[PDB]
RNA sequence: AAAAUGAAGACAUUUUAACGAGUAAGGAAACGAAAUGGCGUAAGGACAACAAAAGUAGUAAAGAUUUAAAGUAAUUUAGAU
RNA sequence: AUAAACAUACUUUGAAUCGGCCAAGUCUGGUAAGCAGGACUGGCGAUGCGGGAUGAACCGAACGUCGAGAUAAAGUGCCAAA
RNA sequence: CGAGAAUAGAAACUCUUGAAGAAGUAAAUUAUCUACCCGUCUUGAAACACGGACCAAGGAGUCUAACAUGGAUGCGAAUGAGAAUAGCAGGAAAGCUAUAACAUGAAGAGAAAACGAAAAACUAUGAGAGUGUAGAAAUACAUUUAGCAAUAGUAUCUUUCAA
RNA sequence: GGAAAACUUAAAAGAACUUUGGAAAAAGAGUGAAAAGAGCUUGAAAGAGUAAUAUGUGAACGGAUAAUUUAUAAGAAAAAU
């Protein structure tokens, strides 16, 4: 409804309806659309195969 | 748009009024800090008095 | 707050008007409070000080009593015979005292202080009847809305409201995202601090129960 | 906001961002539009190629109120009354009432023909009409009315 | 106060920083100023194909 | 229980907050600085790994 | 437990020509002169601040005692670092009186928080006491 | 854009500031009120 | 040293919502998570378009939504921009997801029987994008683009910023 | 630069790789994975002991002179007089 | 064939600059010039470092703060490391 | 003799120095190495080129008006209407309200008279969405659909002697 | 034409008497919370004086590295079965 004491002014809608990110996350997890969380593998240090037998 | 009920208290006796009042829709407006900063930066200069050497 | 446009709230203009005040207006500034015995007899709070008026010092190093020997309106001070200092070579000189640091104990009333002390008495009574008239109308209005109550409840202890009804508003979820970084880190620090204070009190209570 | 200017980021640099060889002097080629045909000619040629000269006839005391003629196309006619009024009279024809879209009251004096009209009859009243505007109004089943 | 007149020194180095901008493909596809009869033949066919297409679009 | 960071100490009859426990329920703990175990003892006839 | 704090340059970066003129203070200013000896990094005078001198991020802003600094103005300020007494250290501000300093020092001992001004503004109990 | 600014004359003595605008409102309103008090349908 | 063609400078792509709008920042987080986890080109497209500036996010009117959705009846238009109302032409029934709906545009879609979703509801219903029709508005219709260039040019002259004595 | 993680930790997140000279000149503010990061002077509006006495101050402010510490630096911090 | 996704194509806005100087298995005027003027490239200007004793341009090589190691130009009677 | 693979195997330490001052840091002096006067115009200055004896304080891209681009913002065929001005509470150079003249825009061409836009478009490439198979970890191939932005080219339409 | 020059203290209580001196003054004494002592709130830099310490053949100053001197400055726990 347009304001009566403020001609031409109406309360705006936020850029998002429910400003919460959790309900979308649980919907895709329920729908099996999300990959599993990733922990970066420990990158091995450079070695010298000409001397390091291992 | 349920707009939950809001209780009205008595200032003298402290007893809450039996009839709650719905939450006005102005309390569901987007909370924009940037837009307020734009307006407050301007209107805060409107009380200033002219000066000059 | 002051609402009169003729008077000024400027400290610089207040001091200047004080230093350039003529002798007529310098006497009213030099006023001292009457003592308990004199206040009950005349029903007057304070009158401008006078010569030969006996006073008692209430603020300063020496709280002696004496007779006012000099009223100096240019310096805005007075002199007491008792309070004196020897001027090195042997002669003594009076010590100035602000009139607001003394209270009058004995009056010098020739013929005009009778006029003044009477006039300042009716003024006190006439204002009390004005305050009384206004205070009864406020009471008359308050009871007209709260007949079971009395106006005396305002002068007593107040019992706060203990009910804690919460309201569900879909903005409490964003409250931390509407904070600037400087004020969010202060809000969260106060939360963490309070929890530590609340955790110690819980631990202390277990030992007290033990 | 003088704290956000470039002067605050150039405190310490000698020339204040204007060069050492070519200093910042008083003038850079004149005062105003000087040299419109001598040393700024390549500027006026590039960016205002018809700045110099004369064209057209002089009107000694022009009457700009006589050329005032707001215009509206046919596709924008029904907005003058609203989409709710348009749907109300959608299924009208010749014989019964049809809304009259007067345009002078709304401030439009001429009606032009651009875009399309809803397939409904209508009575368009205005001061001037276009040749293609009247065709589109009559083809949809409406009428054209003059005013003043 | 004689000065040096002209030099090409450092002009090829400057020209190859943001190097020779080749024209796009649309520059070679312009047909302004082509044969008059060839343009007439092409336009005649395009108007024939377009009208047939729009007639079919009207049927469906 | 006590927070892992909270090591209560006796207050010398000084001013303490309402949440801080009083002296009668505080038992001081000796400061511990040695966290590495000493060397083991093996048979006299066997040689050390080192 | 305390790591090894390594400083890449322990000296002071003094302004150029500050040792010859008293009007040129010792606070550093990058020389912008077109002929400046220092800004051209001549041999002998090529010591300017760089990001390369920055100390390790882990051991940055860390006092020699192994802790950080947390200024306090009253007793309630101490309550913000009682969970991190192994990480921070109280540092009473310079304007805090001697009467208030005792309350902070007395409370900080209760909360096991180190104070770096423990002998600040003390009374005259140094001779004949 | 070819600039057209007529500032080559003395504009500093041609400047008129509206600092009296908030006080004109009070002044005119007080006269409108005083007119009705004097003879009411004179301000009619 | 090393002889490179050029030195590494900041890449000229935005990776976050511009400005301090708390809700637009939340949307970027929501779709930054979806693009990273679902690894879908659609969520990458929405995430990329949410970070464009206002000038690069042009409006789309109900007239263009009506025409683009004509042969897509059971579909949801997805335009990352404001949606204005073309008062000249009727609004059919359609479900549209957009950053903002004009007061007159939302009432025209709602009355016709459509739905005006936002970008959180779309992520709840079609997160990877299944009944979506990606739509963006025209960029070359800006009045600024007319004046760019040299108006003395022989092929595509500019439009001559008006000023003193512009006949 | 790319991967990973992400309502709040904290060091302006974690990992890997490449890179780092410079006059004139440019890089305004804001922008959670931040479209360079900061220090200093003064003035205005708020915040500063969350249990009803709520930043420091005659148990010594500002300033000054020095001794040490933090920061690559701009500077900051504290002791003594 | 080879190389190229922080590739490629750009768009907009704008700064400073158009006194230049040097080298050469190059040229023209001049007896010649550390003279005057050009073609191609690399430099100095805007640039420190190691070497040529010293040097705007030569030789090696272009610079975040450092530790260790092979090296470059060039050196190895003393100054001076060999 | 023997790789793979299966079965059994084992590393937890010493000495010295330090509140009689350890490690580090600072200041002063000495020794080796190293170091030309700053700012400025200039192709080139440490220059026999100019300013500078020394210290403190002051000291130089500011304001007003018009236009454009660009980053954040509101509204959107509208935007503004703190145009004057008229009211409200409160006493207020602040705040709020005013179906409003007008400004920019929605339509463009022509010197002007006189005019004033659809074949409800076409072509090319292009953003997204599925399905199957496989490697097999990610990911790669085949197929169905969609055709936004942008660029180019077109048919058609308004105005002009001329697009 | 046209300057420069603000400030003791809460209160003058603005030292008051002796000795030396031609005098000005100085040394005591005294007032004051404090000389803040009238050239009076604080009291910077340039320039001097005194005291302590160090250095030395035609400039001086700065940087890296060590040596000497001085200063700062790290602890009260505790082993094996």
């Amino acid at each position: 409804k347009m304001a009566q004491g403020k001609s031409g002014f109406r309360i705006a809608h936020a850029q998002m309806a429910v400003p919460d990110m959790k309900r979308v996350v649980v919907a895709a997890e329920k729908a099996k659309l999300l990959r599993a969380k990733i922990v970066l593998p420990k990158v091995p240090k450079r070695a010298n195969p000409l001397k390091n037998w291992a | 748009s349920l707009r939950p009920f809001v209780t009205i208290y008595d200032g003298i006796t402290g007893e809450a009024e039996k009839t709650p009042v719905r939450l006005p829709a102005v309390f569901l407006a987007p909370i924009r800090g940037d837009v307020v900063h734009f307006v407050y930066r301007n209107q805060s200069k409107n009380t200033r008095q002219p000066e000059g050497v | 707050m002051k609402f009169n446009c003729k008077v000024s709230s400027n400290p610089s203009k207040a001091r200047k008007a004080l230093y350039t005040a003529n002798a007529s207006q310098r006497a009213l500034m030099m006023s001292a409070r009457l003592s308990k015995e004199l206040r009950e007899k005349y029903n007057v709070i304070a009158i401008p000080i006078h010569k030969d008026d006996e006073v008692k010092i209430i603020k300063g190093h020496q709280k002696v009593a004496g007779k006012v020997t000099a009223v100096r309106r240019s310096k805005y001070v007075i002199n007491i015979d008792k309070l004196t200092k020897t001027k090195a070579n042997g002669q003594t000189v009076p010590i100035a005292i602000r009139p607001s640091n003394v209270i009058i104990t004995k009056l010098f009333l020739n013929k005009d202080r009778e006029a003044l002390l009477a006039k300042k008495a009716e003024s006190r009574k006439s204002y009390k009847e004005l305050v009384a008239k206004r205070n009864e109308e406020v009471a008359k209005a308050f009871t007209a809305v709260y007949p079971a109550l009395n106006m005396d409840i305002f002068g007593k202890k107040v019992e706060p409201i203990t009910e804690k009804k919460p309201i569900r508003i879909p903005s409490k979820k964003m409250a931390e995202k509407l904070m600037s970084k400087p004020t969010l880190r202060a809000y969260k620090t106060g939360i963490k601090v309070h929890k530590a204070k609340n955790a110690i009190a819980a631990y202390k209570a277990a030992l007290a129960k033990k | 906001a003088t704290r956000f200017r470039q002067t605050r980021r150039r405190r310490g640099h000698v020339s204040m961002g204007y060069g050492r060889i070519g200093k910042h002097r008083k003038q850079r080629g004149g005062r105003g539009n000087a040299g419109g045909q001598h040393h700024r000619k390549t500027w006026f040629t590039t960016f205002h190629p018809d700045y110099f000269g004369k064209h057209g006839m002089r009107v000694f005391h022009l009457k700009a109120n006589k050329y005032y003629c707001p215009s509206i196309n046919v596709d924008s006619l029904w907005s003058l009354v609203g989409k709710d009024v348009q749907a109300q009279y959608k299924n009208a024809k010749v014989g019964e009432e049809v809304p009259v879209i007067d345009c002078v009251k709304h401030g439009y004096f001429k009606v032009l023909g651009k875009g399309f009209l809803p397939k409904q009859p209508v009575i368009v009243r205005a001061r001037y009409f276009s040749e293609k505007a009247q065709q589109k109004i009559k083809a949809v089943g409406g009428a054209c009315e003059l005013t003043a | 106060s004689k000065d040096k007149n002209r030099s090409s020194h450092n002009q090829s180095h400057k020209a190859h920083r943001n190097g020779f901008y080749k024209p796009k493909k649309s520059a070679y596809m312009s047909t302004k100023g082509m044969n008059v009869q060839v343009l007439k033949n092409t336009k005649a066919q395009r108007k024939f194909a377009l009208a047939k297409k729009l007639e079919a679009k009207k049927a469906a | 229980s006590a927070p892992q960071w909270f090591v209560p100490v006796k207050a010398g009859d000084a001013k303490v907050p309402a949440y801080y426990p009083t002296d009668d329920m505080i038992q001081e703990q000796k400061k511990k600085l040695r966290t590495r175990k000493g060397a083991k003892i093996t048979a006299l006839d066997k040689p050390a790994w080192n | 437990i305390k790591p090894k704090i390594v400083k890449k340059y322990t000296g002071h970066f003094k302004r150029f020509d500050s040792n010859r003129f008293l009007r040129v203070k010792a606070s550093w200013r990058v020389p912008r002169g077109i002929d400046n000896r220092l800004r051209r990094k001549f041999k002998g005078t090529n010591l300017l601040p760089k990001i390369g001198y920055g100390s390790a991020k882990a051991t940055r802003n860390m006092l020699p005692c192994g802790l950080y600094k947390f200024p306090v103005r009253n007793t309630t300020d101490l309550e913000m670092i009682m969970m991190q007494n192994r990480k921070y250290a109280a540092e009473i501000s310079h304007a805090v009186s001697a009467k208030k300093r005792q309350e902070i020092i007395q409370r900080a001992k209760i909360l096991n928080i180190r104070v770096l001004n423990a002998d600040a503004r003390i009374k005259k109990q140094e001779v004949a006491q | 854009a070819v600039s057209n600014i007529h500032f080559c004359k003395d504009w500093r003595s041609k400047v008129h500031t509206w600092f009296k605008q908030p006080f004109r409102k009070i002044r005119r309103h007080q006269t409108r009120v005083e007119k009705a008090k004097a003879v009411f349908p004179a301000t009619i | 040293a090393i002889d490179l063609d050029r030195h590494h400078v900041r890449k000229h792509v935005s990776k976050t919502a511009r400005g301090n709008n708390a809700y637009m920042k939340l949307l970027v987080r929501l779709y930054g998570f979806l693009a990273r986890r679902t690894q879908s080109k659609f969520a990458k497209t929405i995430l990329h378009r949410l970070c464009l500036s206002r000038v690069n996010r042009p409006i789309v009117s109900t007239s263009k939504l009506a025409c683009l959705m004509k042969k897509h009846p059971e579909e949801t238009a997805v335009c990352v921009n404001t949606v204005t109302y073309d008062s000249r032409y009727p609004v059919p029934k359609m479900n549209v997801c957009a950053l903002k709906f004009t007061k007159t545009a939302e009432a025209a879609i709602t009355k016709a029987g459509g739905k005006c979703l936002r970008f959180d509801e779309l992520a709840l219903k079609a997160p990877t994008g299944r009944k979506t029709v990606l739509i963006r508005g025209k960029r070359n219709v800006r009045e600024a683009l007319k004046h760019f260039g040299k108006v003395c040019a022989k092929k595509n002259p500019a439009k001559q910023y008006k000023g003193k004595q512009t006949k």
